[PDB]
């Protein structure tokens, strides 16, 4: 049934733009918030953006905006790194919200990002 | 802009004790609010959404209430398998205020 | 003030959109009245964040 599956995670040099991808599977809804959260190490959860599938309704944390770019596949969600930093090194979680109430019900198991000059 | 202060930082309990762990949004949020478990190299465990609706297969143990700005996560008879670290997660992604996590709470069991 | 103007006006247009899937349709009425009173709701409180 439902599934998310990350992937794209690499060593990366500071300002290498990286792409990496939510494969969406299973989801019987149509329209849903597909969300993007990362952990860097021995850190807390950090919600990045989300985006609500049907349309184009991208939202950002005040600090994602203009470093990340969140977009809608027709089987895929993408999240763009446009210009990665040491301080983005972290495993980034895609997780979707089934209900539309703002909760997450559906995680992927991550995908790890590492940037070091 | 919005802001969920998660406390304490850390707590150890023995086993059939109770946890008390709070959050405190900075904006009015409402019952936009939920609770999540996470383990060491696991993804995080939705526990308690609309600030007090027990989750699908969640052990009873685990309960959600909210008053005004105040949240709390009770675990009533904490067990060895709860040793974990727990977050809050506040508002909503097209709010004005975004949506935002707890710094977290590492549980520790004696 | 322009950031705050963009992300109102980019929520009345999420707010919209969230209407326009629930297109009006006796179980299929039931269905269809539960889903349009959980989108009032979310829109009440998606826009009660913008005005204080």
């Amino acid at each position: 049934q439902e599934q998310l599956v990350e992937s794209g995670g690499r060593l990366v040099t500071p300002g290498t733009a990286l792409t990496l991808t939510c494969k969406v599977s299973g989801f019987s809804l149509s329209g849903f918030w597909l969300n993007w959260v990362r952990q860097a190490p021995g850190k807390g959860l950090e919600w990045v953006g989300a985006i609500y599938r049907g349309s184009g309704s991208e939202w950002y944390a005040s600090w994602a905006k203009g470093r990340f770019t969140i977009s809608d596949t027709s089987t895929t969600v993408t999240l763009k790194l446009t210009s990665p930093t040491t301080e983005d090194t972290a495993t980034y979680f895609c997780a979707a919200d089934t209900t539309d109430n703002g909760y997450f019900t559906i995680w992927g198991p991550g995908t790890l990002v590492t940037v070091s000059s | 802009e919005l802001v969920m202060t998660q406390t304490p930082s850390s707590v150890s309990e023995p086993v059939g004790g109770t946890v008390t762990i709070k959050c405190q949004a900075s904006q009015s949020i409402s019952s936009w609010l939920s609770w999540y478990q996470q383990k060491p190299g696991q993804p995080p465990k939705l526990l308690i959404y609309d600030a007090s609706n027990l989750a699908s297969g969640v052990p009873s143990r685990f309960m959600g209430s909210g008053s005004g700005t105040e949240y709390t996560l009770t675990i009533s008879g904490v067990q060895r398998e709860d040793a974990a670290t727990y977050y809050c997660l506040g508002g909503y992604p097209a709010a004005s205020y975004r949506t935002a996590f707890g710094g977290g709470t590492e549980l520790e069991i004696i | 003030s322009g950031d705050s103007d963009e992300d109102l006006l980019k929520a009345v247009r999420l707010i919209k959109f969230l209407y326009q899937s629930n297109p009006p349709p006796r179980n299929r009425r039931r269905r269809w009245r539960e889903r349009q009173r959980q989108i009032h709701s979310i829109s009440e409180r998606i826009l009660s964040t913008y005005l204080g």
